[PDB]
Parts: C-alpha cells; structure tokens; sequence
C-alpha cells in the first residue's frame, strides 16, 4: 500500500498540452510538453491526481472528471492544492481536446496527463488490463502532501463506479 | 529573406555567426498564427538588415524544438554569441518588432 | 510487400462506435462495437483503409483525415467505395468524438477503428515506435479489392507528410 | 414493477419463464435516453401484467449486453420461450408499445 510513503516518483514521466487565457492573448498553437513526476512533486505542496480509464468515455466524462473542474477554484483557494492531474493512457491531443470539451479554460491548476503505456499507473497497480497486454489507467484517487502520498484508493469495477475516486472522496481527505 | 533551417547542422551554425543578433521563427505548416506572422516576419528582416532570420518548422527539426524548450508556435528566439538573449511566444508584431531593435 | 497478396486479415480486430443520422432518430447513446477484420473484407468488394498516428493531432486532424470526409460521397457513388476505415490506435470514445469534430454524421460508409496495442498496424510493418516499447499507427493507406491489397504505402515522416497517405494518392489506384 | 437483473444467472432465468412475454431494458446510467424512457417502462409494466418487465445496467453485466449484440441504449429485448422474438432500439414509445401489445 502507497499511504503515509514517499509518492514514488522515480524516473516516471507524462505528456500534456497546455490551455491558457493569456496565451491565447499571444496566439499560439500548443505543442505537447514533458513532465517529470519527481519535478511536479517537488515544485507543488499539495497535489491531487485522479486517473481514468479512457479519454471521452461515458462514466469517465459525466460522472467522474467534471466534479474535479467544478471543485478547482475550491481545491485551490480554500483547500490549498497547488496541482490537479487527471491521468489517461491516451495521447496528449485527444486529452488535450477532452479537457476543452469539458470545460477546462486554463491549465495552471489543472492538467490532462497522459502516462504512455500505463507505465505509471501499472508501476502503482492502479492499471486496468483490457485484453491481449493492453491497459488503461484503472479508476482512482490519490492526495500527495509534501511528496508523502496521504490517500490512495482504487475502483474496484472503475467502469461504473465513482467512489473513492470521487472528488468528493478527495475533499474529505484534505 | 527569411532563411529555412532543415537540421541541427544548420540551426547550429546560423548560431555560431557571433556578435550578430541571431532570430529563429519556430513554426509549424498546420499552425494559423504561424501562416499568419510569416509574411510579417519576411518584412522586419528587410528592415533589419543587420540581423539575420530564420525559420524552423518545429515538427521536421523536432530535436531543435524540444531542446530550445519551444512548447508553442509562433515562438521566435534572438541569440547573440550564440546564446539566446529573449523570445518572443506568440504572432505578437509589437513584441516581436521590439524584441529586434533593443538587440539589434 | 503487401500488395497483389491477400489482404492478411487472419484474427485481428477492431473497435468503433457507430454514428448515424437515423438511430439519431431513435435517440440512444452508442457502445463500441468489435468488427472482424475478415468480415469487413468478405463483406465490402472495396475497402480503403487509412491509418494516422493519433486522434486529434495537428497533421492528421488538419492535412490527412478531412480529404477523406471531403472526398468520400464521390468515393462512394463514383469510384465504388464500400468503406472507408481510419485506423488508429487511440480509444473508441476518443475516436468517435474525433470523427465528429472533423463532421462526419454517419457511419455506414466511414468508420473510426481502434486497433489496440496496434496489433494489426504492426503485423504490416505500418506501425511508429513512440519510445519505451510504445507504438501508434504510421500514417499509411490502402485499397482492397475483392480481398485482395492493390495498394499499399506508408509515410516516411509520418508526423509531417501527407503524400503517398493521401486521398488523393488513393484516388489515382482506384 | 420493473425488476433489474445484476447477473447472468438471473437473466438466464428470467428468459427461462415460457410462453410468458419477457422484456428487458437494456440501459445506462449515464444515459440521456435510458433515463428518459426509465418512468414509461414503469407504466407498460403496470398495463401489461400478462407480461414480465426486467432491466439490465449494460456496464454492470457487459457479457450480457455482449452476447444479445446490444450496441445502443436503450435497446428492448422482446423474449419468448427463452429466444428473442423481436428488439426496438431508442427511446421510442411507440415502437416499444406495438412490440408489447403483438408479442403479449
């Protein structure tokens, strides 16, 4: 079990694309960016990452990841999270495009990670096998304060199922 | 005359020119502002005769782009030396225009 | 080489979901569905298939796909078209909602494919290594008829070329 | 009342009445369509006692929803003797009470 360990980081890398107000204020075309665990870790007191199984799927998109956009400017202000990572397997575009489509106007607090071959998420146990050696990211939650994980849980049927991996679950563990 | 700069190589000795100020056009062919400061930046090099410009589509030279830590196009990088003194992110004229005249 | 062979179908599977203006009719929400290889094939005396690299991405979403939609009433009327089959190795939530965003609304004659862990795309030779034993589709087309590969191309510089992948490419083998 | 089948035992059961028309819903929670037609499954049962009214979560029990080729919600599976005698597909009222009446 992750709790009350050091968040293990190691060597563990994402892709995103950024979305701003300000540099749409200089008009640019966004390029998708590296970011080390380890780095994001160490840069942000506190961070919540939820991970999803796909990019636009049902449960994913209505029931799970809206409820994290709508709590942000809460998370931020009143919780003092510094970082909210969704993480998919997916490539960073389609996450990228997903975000939009869910509302996501800015990437400073908030940013669609994606965790390319579930290396991330298996290396947690946190992965979903959907057949023939092929993963998603499973449904969960996790609280990282001061580089020490303070909550982590898993669906056990993440398909249907926001429970531990609700933001409501996270609020109650900051 | 804005110059293409199709490898490392060539990105590497456009740099190594030394005193002279040095500007690179990180673009992309699918990007609008990138189409959209083109024609611009063809003109300030005619005025600025005393600097030499360049362009680098960021998705041929991939390995310059992830190096310069260019994450958005149009960004436009000025070097002297061969070190970068400023950027400039975005199809900013403005911006772009002051950037040469207080380096040049 | 692939060409003047039998299109290698052998067990190989894809995911998509339907769209259609006339289940819009029934109004229902849409599941992916798993299509044989070989039943598309033994089914549709014409097929073209074009794979890209990532739903979303900037050369795929602006230079190759949108030629296809462009072209494909003439392909389907004039040419003989059966289907035509976007491959790539993104979700099929992802991929649907690609599709839409580049204005298709139905899927009779077109469709979005997921091939998982681009294991199809790979037992062609069409596949991109994207690091740490990660793969997407190459960019890539072909024409089979009567199940058997007439043409078949994929793109040195897929992230920046469409030339031998393009419609217009296709076109001239039909 | 409309009964919710959570397994493959019990949906192989339900099918296994004979000679009594057997209908299941195949839904989703997240469904716009599925929730809308939900309360009008409710009143066909009430009207059709002749018949027997069952619902099916397509998530929860997926090799179900796998096996009957449901691939949109919601679909109305229309059983008799244990084998499908007809489906209707969306929310159509309709459609779903002309199934119930010409199959009861």
């Amino acid at each position: 079990d992750l709790v009350n360990k050091k968040f293990p980081a190691g060597d563990y890398k994402f892709q995103y694309i950024a979305i701003s107000q300000s540099d749409a204020d200089s008009e640019s075309c966004k390029m998708p960016q590296t970011v080390e665990w380890s780095k994001l870790i160490s840069e942000n007191k506190k961070v919540i990452i939820t991970g999803a199984p796909a990019a636009f799927s049902p449960t994913s998109t209505v029931s799970h990841i809206p409820g994290y956009i709508n709590y942000l400017d809460e998370l931020v202000k009143e919780k003092e999270v510094d970082q909210v990572i969704v993480v998919t397997v997916d490539n960073p575009f389609a996450n990228q495009a997903w975000a939009k489509s869910l509302g996501v106007k800015d990437t400073t607090h908030i940013k669609f990670a994606s965790d390319p071959g579930c290396a991330f998420t298996k290396s947690i146990g946190f992965e979903l096998a959907v057949g023939d050696g092929v993963y998603w990211s499973g449904r969960w939650a996790m609280v990282v304060e001061n580089g020490i994980v303070t909550y982590a849980a898993k669906e056990t049927n993440p398909g249907t199922d926001v429970t531990v991996s609700s933001v409501e679950s996270v609020l109650a563990h900051l | 005359m804005v110059t293409q700069l199709k490898s490392a190589s060539e990105y590497d000795s456009a740099l190594a020119s030394g005193d002279k100020l040095v500007v690179v056009d990180f673009f992309a062919t699918w990007c609008g502002p990138s189409k959209m400061i083109a024609p611009m930046i063809e003109k300030f090099a005619e005025q600025y005769s005393d600097a030499a410009f360049y362009k680098l589509d960021v998705d041929e030279v991939s390995d310059v782009a992830q190096k310069a830590e260019v994450s958005s196009m149009p960004t436009l990088i000025f070097y002297k030396g061969g070190k970068e003194v400023t950027r400039v992110v975005g199809a900013n004229p403005a911006a772009i225009k002051q950037a040469i005249a207080s380096n040049v």
